[PDB]
Formats: structure tokens, sequence, C-alpha cells
């Protein structure tokens, strides 16, 4: 048994957090008090739940999970909620005033005064490891502290941890639930001083889980709560290989080796199905067939994009729920013979599979409806560059008149990070072009 | 269309078909980055102060 | 009150779609630059597709279909044929083609000689054409040396396929010619087949024993009109429609243009678009696409229609821009964006 | 535990400052002792924002008077909150500054700044942490516009990563005390592209003429003109006042509509505007519709003539958050000309459950408009009429002031004329 840390960093990561830990719990049967009934090795035990729990004297299991925000009212719901008995008051940091939508302010001037700290409470956690994997890190590309502050912390974990795995799960910008005019500036800072830190990126647009939330659910003006829990449930597809028995992604190190032949292009394509809607009078359950043929429909991505017309650098089917490798296969098989998957010539055209017969959970009182099979499709597609090119377009329109740059230059950040930064991007999107187009 | 390394236990399974084969910075540096940032907002702040007491 | 931007200023057709569009009252035309549009009149290269369907609350609209060069280029077309299931390799209606890389550069020269050598000793015809979509450089030869070193002395890929050697002859003139047929498709993937084609006639006379004067072989309106001596006789413009192609038909061949051309067009615009449908399709697509296509056809002595190319980005016959270009508006734009007969085009019913 | 310090100086500043605490003191629930009797958790949530906690569960608002003369203030005492300010809060002088902002800056209120900046560091030093501080004020008379744009200076010299906020009456001819109101205003002006974050520009004209031609109050006076800016000030703070999906902070204010440093000048709006059919229910389209007509708006500067660099914009009360996002895209949408192209989604919309009293829903405007330039241009043109014959001038050079200053505060509007002009011819 090998123990993941989850680190979450700004509004983002810390509601993100807050909604996969909730669920965590009920995949695993533990209690808001910490208890857990099936877990016979009371106050310890090496078993496939504890890469994400450890275990008191006292049975309690508790989250290894580090929440940091540089303003504590996000913070202090989890202080004051449900779930305020599982973390130990060590694992929530706050500051006192956040970085104002600003790279710059939570990169240099907030990182610089509060990174030594966060990586004190990191380093309590990893002394309770007997042999640490790596880090799961969730955070918003758009926000001051999700974009700035990350970053630090990516640069002074490969510091600490040269020899672990570094996955991220990042919330792209969207103008539907965004109030931050400057998040394209956030965006591109972040990812260029992260790249060469993230082994293994997950985005997620908002505008495509509130489009799902909308279009499959019936959600008129969908929160950051419905956005949440679904999320979540995405999450908990991509991590639950580390939690319970099995083969597949076993550890943080499979991840990179199944989804990331090339380093530079780290950043998978998520596709989920199916989200049912749970105030549906009764919905007909979708065959093996039905939701693996929904992994290769654009409204069920994590990224609006074409994958029609990009190429696959690697595959994963997890499947939760009644799935017997032979309905996979032969669903593959009409698939293949019906869609456009083109594969790399220096990758095999294959599908790894995973399968877990634990349908998904839902939060009761959700939005989601329960399902008996669930398959999350990880794909690493060139199509997914779409993104970085809108991201990339809005960032030249405003830095062609600079505007918004006094903010960062007056944090103490020199006006060519930002074209060092854009360069960067400007590459990754040549490496992409190289990749999947002839 | 192969399966390969099939492995089954109590939770489940997984398995692998093949449909065809293929054809930074150190402590140090951080902190100078960190330092430097600040010496530039310790400086546009020092102007600031200088402009307000002339 | 719809809005709509312009990328392509040297596009005829949708210069006067824009000119109709502003003519209703209706919509307002914005700066190329400005991303708040429900319509694009996009740029024919390196359109941004992965930058449409991104602004809330609106619904936008491209006339252009992601993927359809697939079609529209000459060596992509035969790759598609050769390798689609849907049209097979023994495909009737397309000249037997090959795209052949020059050596400076897959690529299928020891396929072409094989074929070629055979055809030189069964006293066939074996007189091929050169060409590639970097042409204005065309190169019509029945020797196969001088078809590969035509190639060899540019850079870009080409492609050879045979010559129709008996071509359909209108009388009097004894001279070539070729159709041209203007299909659109609209967002639900509709195929409309415009009433009106045009047949660009060769005003010369055919001679089967000179290919180097290639004014009487290729029945492009800019070599007829710039190497031709015989310019504008027989046709206006070198220009003959339907109606007059038809009256022909039925006086010489006691035949209809419907029945010994027609069906065979619009069976070969359905095979063509019903192939890539699964690869171009906007159906559940964050944008919708719809495009106008310009297909060009061959006709042999035996009444036996070719497919030549397809173009992405046509012009039309000026006596057809107002019906046609109006047409665009009702079915492709209107249909998605309403405004405040007896329809010109012609539906290939299918099977989604 | 956010906290901002307010400021009202002068007469106009102290009457418009008196109403806004009037009117946010309502919806919190704080009667005129302090006292709080409301009947949701939502108006305590964010309290200490404005208001500082005192023995026996009072509130006592964070919020500074000052006045060269004692008249103004003693009006406030006695008015109907006067009780439910700190006594010590009240700094005032005795000799006035008589319209004069030389008297304000550097001769009357010079002897008495320190007295205030007494007072606002002992509110500071009992904040948990600062955002920053909004200052009310007029720029045509001495006391608020001279006076005020030294406390400015002071506080930013003190405080100087801090935010600071306005609200600056603009004077018109139209309506207006002095002929040096321009003098007045220009210098101000010169101080606050300087030293401010952000600046409401309220026109005492565009106030006027909303009172005359759509409230249709025949003979309008200033406590009629101080209801809809009392309104407009409760509308722009309703994000730091009220809990809800927005951050709502000061600094992240500023990030987002400031996007040149100079250009923080506003156009505040409000609706609806009803006249008294003033019981009839409003819809979320004419919400917006009107939120976003010239009529509704305050700094008496047409948006056609401009263009959006950046706006917010909050709805009040229960309503269709669907309907409301729907209603602000057609806006854009259908009027996309009005609105630069090389600032991406530079409209963002807040919401917030409580309504303003007596109404079922409202709407608040806050533009970043290229617009504003033709407010300066008016100051300018009535400023440059009177200084090219150096009329008046006599009241500011026998303060100790040279023409040369005057010279340098007109270049400086001229010049943030150019850069609004320019802003508003660029092209992607
Ligand atoms: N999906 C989802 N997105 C969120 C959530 N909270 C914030 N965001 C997104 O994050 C972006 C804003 O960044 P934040 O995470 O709120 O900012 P921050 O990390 O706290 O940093 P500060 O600027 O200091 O507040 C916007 O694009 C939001 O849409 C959330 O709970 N769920
Ligand atoms: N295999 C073939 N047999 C007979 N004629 C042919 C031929 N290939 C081309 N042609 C002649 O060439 C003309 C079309 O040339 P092609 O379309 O390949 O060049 P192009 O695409 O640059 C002109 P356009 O796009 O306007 O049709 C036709 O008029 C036809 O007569
Ligand atoms: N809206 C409004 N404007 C006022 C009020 N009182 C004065 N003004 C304007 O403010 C300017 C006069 O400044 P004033 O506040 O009286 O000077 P001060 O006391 O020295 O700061 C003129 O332009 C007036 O039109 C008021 O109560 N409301
Ligand atoms: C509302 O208070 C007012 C003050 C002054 C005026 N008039 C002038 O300024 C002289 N034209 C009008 C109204
Ligand atoms: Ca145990
Ligand atoms: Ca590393
Ligand atoms: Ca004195
Ligand atoms: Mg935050
Ligand atoms: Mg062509
Ligand atoms: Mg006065």
């Amino acid at each position: 048994m090998r123990e993941c840390i989850s680190i979450h960093v700004g509004q983002a990561g810390v509601q993100i957090g807050n909604a996969c830990w909730e669920l965590y719990c009920l995949e695993h049967g533990i209690q808001p008090d910490g208890q857990m009934p099936s877990d016979k090795t009371i106050g310890g035990g090496d078993d496939s739940f504890n890469t994400f729990f450890s275990e008191t004297g006292a049975g309690k299991h508790v989250p290894r999970a580090v929440f940091v925000d540089l303003e504590p009212t996000v913070i202090d719901e989890v202080r004051t909620g449900t779930y305020r008995q599982l973390f130990h008051p060590e694992q929530l940091i706050t500051g006192k005033e956040d970085a104002a939508n600003n790279y710059a302010r939570g990169h240099y001037t907030i990182g610089k005064e509060i990174i030594d700290l966060v990586l004190d409470r990191i380093r309590k956690l990893a002394d309770q490891c007997t042999g640490l994997q790596g880090f799961l890190v969730f955070h918003s590309f758009g926000g001051g502290t999700g974009s700035g502050f990350t970053s630090l912390l990516m640069e002074r974990l490969s510091v600490d941890y040269g020899k672990k795995s570094k996955l991220e799960f990042s919330i792209y910008p969207a103008p539907q639930v965004s109030t931050a005019v400057v998040e394209p500036y956030n965006s591109i800072l972040t990812t260029h001083t992260t790249l060469e830190h993230s082994d293994c990126a997950f985005m997620v647009d908002n505008e495509a889980i509130y489009d799902i939330c909308r279009r499959n659910l019936d959600i008129e003006r969908p929160t950051y709560t419905n956005l949440n829990r679904l999320i979540s449930q995405i999450v908990s597809s991509i991590t639950a290989s580390l939690r319970f028995d099995g083969a597949l992604n076993v550890d943080l190190t499979e991840f990179q080796t199944n989804l990331v032949p090339y380093p530079r292009i780290h950043f998978p394509l998520a596709t989920y199905a199916p989200v049912i809607s749970a105030e549906k009078a009764y919905h007909e359950q979708l065959s093996v067939a039905e939701i693996t043929n929904a992994c290769f429909e654009p409204a069920n991505q994590m990224v609006k994009c074409d994958p029609r017309h990009g190429k696959y650098m690697a595959c994963c089917l997890l499947y939760r729920g009644d799935v017997v490798p032979k309905d996979v296969n032969a669903a593959i098989a009409t698939i293949k013979t019906k869609r456009s998957i083109q594969f790399v010539d220096w990758c095999p055209t294959g599908f790894k599979v995973g399968i877990n017969y634990q349908p998904p959970t839902v939060v009761p009182g959700g939005d989601l409806a329960k399902v008996q099979r669930a398959v999350c499709m990880l794909s690493n597609t060139t199509a997914i560059a779409e993104a970085w090119a809108r991201l990339d377009h809005k960032f030249d329109l405003m830095y062609a008149k600079r505007a918004f740059v006094h903010w960062y230059v007056g944090e103490g950040m020199e006006e060519g990070e930002f074209s060092e930064a854009r360069e960067d991007m400007a590459a990754l999107e040549k490496d992409y072009e190289e990749v999947g187009v002839d | 269309m192969e399966v390969i390394e099939l492995n089954k236990c109590t939770s489940g399974q997984s398995f692998e078909v093949i449909l065809k084969p293929p054809s930074d910075p150190s402590l140090e540096e951080i902190q100078k980055k960190l330092e430097a940032a600040e010496e530039r907002r310790k400086y546009q702040e020092a102007e600031l102060l200088k402009h307000l007491a002339e | 009150m719809y809005t709509f931007v312009v990328r392509d200023e040297n596009s005829s057709v949708y210069a006067e779609v824009s000119r109709l569009l502003l003519a209703t009252g209706q919509w307002k035309r914005l700066r190329k630059d400005n991303p708040r549009f429900n319509l694009m009149l996009g740029e024919r290269n390196r359109l941004p597709f992965g930058r449409l369907g991104h602004e809330p609350g609106l619904v936008q609209l491209v006339n252009y279909y992601r993927g359809a060069d697939k079609l529209c280029r000459k060596a992509s077309l035969v790759k598609l044929i050769k390798t689609s299931p849907e049209l097979s390799e023994s495909c009737t209606w397309f000249p037997e083609s090959y795209v052949i890389y020059p050596t400076n550069l897959t690529d299928e020269r020891e396929v072409f000689l094989a074929a070629y050598n055979r055809r030189r000793e069964g006293r066939e015809g074996n007189v091929w054409i050169a060409k590639s979509s970097a042409g204005a450089g065309i190169l019509i030869s029945s020797e196969a040396s001088e078809l590969l070193d035509f190639i060899d002395e540019q850079g870009q890929v080409h492609v050879i396929q045979k010559y129709l050697e008996k071509p359909l002859l209108l009388e009097p003139g004894h001279r070539k010619f070729d159709i041209r047929s203007w299909v659109l498709v609209d967002h639900l993937y509709n195929i409309y087949l415009y009433r009106e084609g045009v047949l660009r006639t060769s005003s010369e006379p055919y001679n089967s024993a000179n290919f180097q004067d290639k004014t009487c072989h290729l029945t492009n309106h800019c070599i007829q009109k710039e190497y031709s001596k015989n310019y504008g006789r027989y046709e206006e413009g070198n220009e003959m429609f339907f109606e007059e192609f038809n009256q022909y038909l039925m006086d010489a061949l006691n035949t209809t243009l419907e029945n010994s051309i027609l069906l065979q067009i619009k069976h070969i615009i359905r095979s063509c678009l019903m192939c890539i449908e699964p690869a171009i399709s906007t159906k559940h697509l964050h944008y919708q696409s719809f495009q106008l296509f310009g297909f060009d056809f061959m006709v042999d002595e035996e009444l036996k229609v070719w497919l030549i190319e397809v173009n992405g980005a046509p012009a039309c016959a000026q006596k057809l821009y107002a019906e046609l270009c109006q047409g665009i508006v009702d079915v492709a734009i209107s249909s998605v964006f309403p405004l405040a007969p007896t329809s010109i085009f012609i539906k290939l019913h299918h099977h989604h | 535990m956010r906290e901002i310090v307010h400021i009202q100086a002068g007469q106009c500043g102290n009457q418009i400052g008196a109403k806004f605490w009037e009117v946010i003191s309502d919806e919190h629930g704080i009667d005129p002792t302090g006292s709080y009797h409301g009947d949701s958790d939502l108006q305590l949530e964010r309290i200490n924002v404005y208001y500082n906690e005192a023995t026996g569960n009072k509130y006592v608002p964070r919020a500074i008077l000052v006045d060269l003369e004692p008249g103004t203030m003693d009006s406030v005492r006695s008015g109907p909150f006067g009780q439910i300010f700190r006594p010590d809060n009240f700094v005032f002088g005795q000799s006035g500054a008589g319209n004069n902002w030389a008297k304000g800056h550097y001769t009357e209120g010079a002897e008495l700044v320190d007295s205030v900046l007494d007072v606002v560091r002992k509110e500071s030093e009992s904040c948990d942490c600062l955002q920053g501080f909004q200052l009310t004020h007029s720029l045509g008379g001495g006391t608020g516009s001279g006076m005020g744009t030294l406390l400015i200076s002071k506080i930013r010299e003190e405080y100087p990563d801090r935010i600071m906020n306005t609200f600056s009456v603009m004077p018109s001819p139209k309506v207006s005390d002095t002929v040096v109101e321009p003098y007045n205003a220009t210098l101000s002006v010169h101080q606050l592209v300087e030293n401010t974050d952000e600046t409401y520009c309220i026109d005492n004209e565009a106030l006027y003429d909303i009172c005359f031609r759509t409230l249709k109050l025949t003979t309008p006076t200033y406590g009629d003109l101080n209801h809809l800016v009392s309104a407009t000030m409760s509308g722009v703070t309703t994000c730091l006042r009220f809990p809800g999906q927005l951050n709502a902070d000061l600094r992240k204010l500023a990030v987002n509509m400031v996007p040149f440093p100079r250009l923080h000048f506003f156009m505040p709006g409000f609706a609806p505007l009803t006249s008294r059919q003033q019981y009839r229910a409003l819809t979320v389209p004419e919400l917006t519709q009107q939120m976003f007509d010239s009529k509704n708006m305050m700094a008496a500067c047409d948006p056609r003539h401009g263009r959006y660099l950046t706006v917010a914009a909050i709805f009040r009360g229960r309503m269709s958050m669907k309907e409301v996002d729907e209603q602000m895209l057609n806006v854009q949408n259908k009027n996309s000309s009005y609105f630069v192209e090389w600032i991406p989604n530079n409209v963002k919309t807040a919401v917030c459950d409580i309504p303003p009293r007596g109404l079922k829903m409202s709407a608040t405007f806050i533009g970043n408009s290229t617009a504003i330039q033709e407010l300066f241009k008016r100051i300018s043109e009535q400023f440059t009429a009177m200084f090219r014959r150096k009329a008046f001038l006599h009241w500011y050079t026998g303060e100790g002031m040279d023409e040369m200053e005057f010279t340098e505060a007109e270049s400086n509007m001229n010049d943030l004329v150019s850069e609004y002009q320019q802003y508003q011819d660029a092209t992607a």
C-alpha cells in the first residue's frame, strides 16, 4: 500500500475537494465522524482505501488532504460543515486576504509569505506515509490563488519530492460561471510555470459541466454545488483505481505510462456517461454499448472539442457497475466501424479497460440518478488543443493593448513573463499540430 | 482484436485490447525569483512615497 | 436582429449572400474580428473552427464543413475512394487514379506502372493526365515516362488518372465539355441539388491526335477564353445551360438530361457526401455547419457519367448568382435563423 | 472581516453620506440607535464591512464626518440617524472653505487634516483586515473637493497598499452654487486621476434631469438629488454588504473594472426609477433595458458616444437568474459595437436575493465607458473659458497657489481625455 496526498488550492480546489471527500466517504462506507464499521483493522491497515485515508488509534479514518486558501470564507464551510470531524485543524490553512484574481499576487506577493507553512503541513502528512506515491492537486486556472499559488507549490514540490508524481485537476475558465476578465492571463501564466512540473493534468472546462447540468439534469441555472457534485463523480471515476482492489492505474506512475507517451502533451480528455436526472420519472438503463458509444459524443466531454479531427495517443475505459469484458469489446468493435478514431503511428491502436463492479455512488439529495453502469473514458487527443487555442486567442486580444497588465507588474512581476509564458503556449500548440496533423 | 493481461479480483477486472500494433529550478533559484519581485514592489512603493513626500 | 461576419472578401457567392442578408433589414454585419456573431462567412484556409460555438447565448453557424477538404483535395479524394468501403476501389464512376509523390520528397508509383504496362501490352488506349491542386499546370500524355518526369520537376503532390479518350462531343463542333453541379448541404445534412447546372464547353474541335494543344481537351473557362480562338461562337461564354443541353439530348440522342445523366449525377453526389457524413457532421456539435459544393463531371460517348473533382469554394454562373444565392439564404441560413415555391433545389433523401 | 473605512467631507459629502448610512442601516436592520431589529441572518452576515460592534450588541458605522464649518454636521447629528454615529468621529472646523479648493487643500484644510487622520488611524487599528477606504464628496466646493483630495493623498501615504474609492459629485452650471466650480473640479480630478483606484462620477445635472424629466419633480432640491445617490450607493455596495456566489472585494472589483490605472472613472446607474403606476411589477427584460438606457445613468454621458471597457451589473431580489443571464446576453449581442472587442467577456453580472426597501427587484449598473470623456470635456471647457482671462484666480493666488498649478491640472485632465479617445478608436 502506497499513499496519495490530495492538495486543494483556492476556492475551486477547496469546494471541489469537499465534494470529492464527501463522495469518497459514501463510497468507502465512512461516516462523517470518521468511523468505518467495515474496517476490521482498528487504528491501522494497508488496504486499498488507506492510500487516501489514514487511521487513528480511535478508529477515525482521516483524509490525506490539505486545504489551502488565501482567504478563509471557503474553508470555514469545511470547518463547520457536515464533515468537520474528518479533518483536524492543521489540515485546513487559510490566509486573511486573497490574491484578487491576480496571478502575480498569489504567486509572488502572498505566495512568498505562506509557501513555507504549506510545505510544513504537507511534510506532516508525508511523515505518516510508509511509501508516498505523489500528489493530486486540485485548483482553478482563473483564480489568483488557484493559478498563482499552485504553480509556486508545484515548483517546491518538485524540489522537496523529486521522485514523486504529480497529477492536476484544473478548472478551465468559462464565462458563464466567471466574473474575472483576466482569467486568460492567469491560465497561461500558471500553465507556463507548471508545465514542466505536472506529470498528468485533467482539465475540466466549466462550460462543459455547465451544459451537461442544463442539458441532462434540467438545471436552468446551475450553481457551484451542482457543478462540483458532477465534477467529483468524474474525479472519483479517475481515482477509483488507487482506492480499490484492481490492476489498472494502481499507482500515479501508471497514469503517466498509460496516458502520456510525450511528456509535454499530458492533458488527457475526460468523457463521462451516463448523466441522468434524478427528478426523472424513471430512466431506461443504458447498455455497455450505449454508454461506451456516448464516450465519443462531444456533449459528454469535460472539454468541448472535436476528436474526429485529432489523433489519439492513448485511451483508457474506466467502467463502474454491471460490466463484463465481453460486452466492452463487443461495443468497441461496433464503434471502430462507425467512428473516426485515428491513432498516431508511433502508438498502438488499443484500449486499456478497467471495470469495477461497484456502480457509481450518488450523494442523497443530489441531482444525479442512480445508474447500474457508467464509464469514464480518458483519451489523449490532439483535439484538446482547441482549448489552448481559444484561451491563447483571448490572451492575445488583451495583451496587444496591455490591458490589466499594470496589476501584475504592480505585484513585482516583470512584463516579460507575459510573453515568456505566451511563447511557451505557442510551442505547446506547435507540438500538438506536429503530432496530430499531416 | 486481442485481449491481453486480464486480471480478475473480487471487486472487478481489467484487461488490454490491442486492435493494431504501432508503425527544474532549485530551492535557491526560487528564492531569487520571489525576492526579486519583492524588491521590485519595495522600489515601486518607495517611488510612491518619494512622490508623496515631495 | 441576427449578426454575421465576413472573412473571405474574395468570395463572389457570399458577397451576394452578404448583400442579401443586409437587404432583409434583419441581419447586421460586424467587423471580421468581433466574436459575437450568429453567422460566419469564413476564410477558405485555416478557418478557426475550434473557436466556434463557445459564446453563451449565441447559436453560431458557419459556411464550411470542417473536414470537407478530404473530398475537395485532388490527392485526398483519390485516397478516400480507394480506402472507403462505401466507395471501394472498384468504384465505377471515378476514373482510375493514383497518387504520385515527386521523388524529391503512401506513394503509388509502382502500382501505377503495373496497370500502365498492362494497357500498353493489351493494345488498349493508354493516355493519362497529370494534375495537382497547386495548378491554375496540367500535362496530358500517352507515355508514362513523360508524366512521371513532369511531377519530379515540381515540388508538390500530383495525381495521374485515366484521360477519357471517348468524351461525349456536342454537334456541331465535335467539341468536349464538362458539367458543373452546385450542391448545398445544410446543418441537418440534407443534400440539396440546384436544379440549374452549367456545361463549360470547349469552343475547339476535339482532336485525339494532339494532346499538346490543351485547348480542345481542357474545358476550363480560363483556358477557353485565353488560348482558344472560337470562344463565344456556339454558346455565350462557352456555357450551355440545362435547358439547351436537354433539348440537344432529345433532338440528337432521343433521351433526356434526367435519364441519361442526371440520375447518375444524383447518385454520385449522394455516395460522396453520405460517405463522409460521420466525419464532418455537426449534428451533436456545439456549432452548426453548412457548405456549398461544386461537383465537376465528365460524360463519355456511352452516356456514362464520371466524377472529375469536387470544389469546396466554388463560384457560380453569372446568370445564376441571384437565384442560387437566395436559395442559400432560404434553406441554409433562414432555416436556422428564421426571419420575421416550389424550391429551386432537389432534395436527395437518404438514411441518416 | 474585510473592513471598509468610510469618510464624508464637506456639505455635499456629509448630506449624501448621511442618507447613505440611512439607507443601508434600514437594509441591515439597524435602527437609529444602532440596535439590530432585522429578521434574516443575511443582514448580519457581512455587517462588519461597514459597521463596528460595540457593547450591548450595538452596531456603530465605521464612518468619519469631516467639515471645515459646523453647520452641515450639526444637521446630521440632529437628523434621523444622527445618533448612530460615533461622537468622536465628528471632526470639524469653524472658518469654512468659501467654496475654495485652495482653502481645503493648503490653508484651512491643512490645519485640520492631522486630527482627521488620527480618527482614521484609530478606526484602522481595530480592523482585523482593512479592505480600504471610500470617500463621498463633491468636486465643486472647497472642503469636500480641496480637503477631500488632501485626505486621499495623506491616506495613500500611510496606507499605500489599501484600495481608495470615492463617490464624487461633478458640478454642472445648471445645478451650480458658485462660478468657481470648474476651477475646483479640475484641481480635484488631477488628484483623483493619480490617487484613487475607483471613482463613481455622479453628475448633478444627470441627477437633476432624472428628477425633472423622469421622476416628474417640478422643482428638484438637493434632498431629491441625494435620494438618487443614496439608492445608487446602496446598489454598488450590495456586493460588499451581503453574501452570495460573488466574492466582492474592493481589490478584486478594481482588477476586473480597471484595465488601465488612470481610467478608473465609472458611470453608475439604477433601475427602476418610477414616478408616483409605482406599484407595477418590473420584469427582468424591463430591468435590463432601463438599466442600460442613458436616462437611467448619472454621469450625464451618453454611452452611445463611446465604448464600454468593462461593465458590472447587480440584480437584487427574487427573480429568474436564468432570465437574467438571457437578458444580459441579449443586450450585448444586440449592441456589440459599444463594447471593446479586445477585452473578452467584459460584462459581469451579480445577483442578490435581498431587494432594496419597497422594491420587488432592482438593478444597479457600473460602467467603465470611454464616453465619460465628455464629462471631463465639459469641465475642461468651462475651466479654460475663465482661466484664459484669469477670472476669479485671486481667491486662489491669495491662498499661496500659483497659476502654474492650474496649468498642470488642466493638462492632466486633457491628457486623460486623450486616453479615453485612443481606446475608443482601438481595434483588435
Ligand atoms: N467548477 C467550479 N469552478 C469554480 C468553483 N469555484 C470557483 N470556480 C472557478 O474558478 C475561477 C475563479 O477562481 P477561484 O478559484 O474562485 O479563485 P481563487 O483560487 O480562490 O483565488 P483568489 O483570486 O485569491 O480568490 C472561475 O473561473 C470560477 O468559475 C467551484 O466551486 N466549482
Ligand atoms: N481524366 C480526365 N479525362 C478527361 N478530361 C479531363 C480529365 N481530367 C481533367 N479533364 C479536363 O480538365 C478539366 C477540369 O480540370 P480540373 O478540374 O482537374 O482542374 P481544376 O480543378 O484546376 C479546374 P476547376 O476546379 O475549375 O474544375 C475538365 O474540363 C476536363 O475536360
Ligand atoms: N447632489 C448634491 N450635490 C450638492 C449638495 N450640496 C452641494 N452640492 C454640490 O456640491 C458643490 C458645492 O460643494 P459643497 O459640498 O457645498 O462645498 P464644501 O462644503 O466646501 O465641500 C456644488 O457643485 C453643488 O451643486 C447635495 O446635497 N447634493
Ligand atoms: C437642486 O439645486 C439647485 C441648485 C442650483 C440650481 N441652479 C443653478 O445652478 C443656476 N442655474 C438649480 C437647482
Ligand atoms: Ca484499517
Ligand atoms: Ca518533475
Ligand atoms: Ca487658522
Ligand atoms: Mg478565493
Ligand atoms: Mg479545382
Ligand atoms: Mg456649499
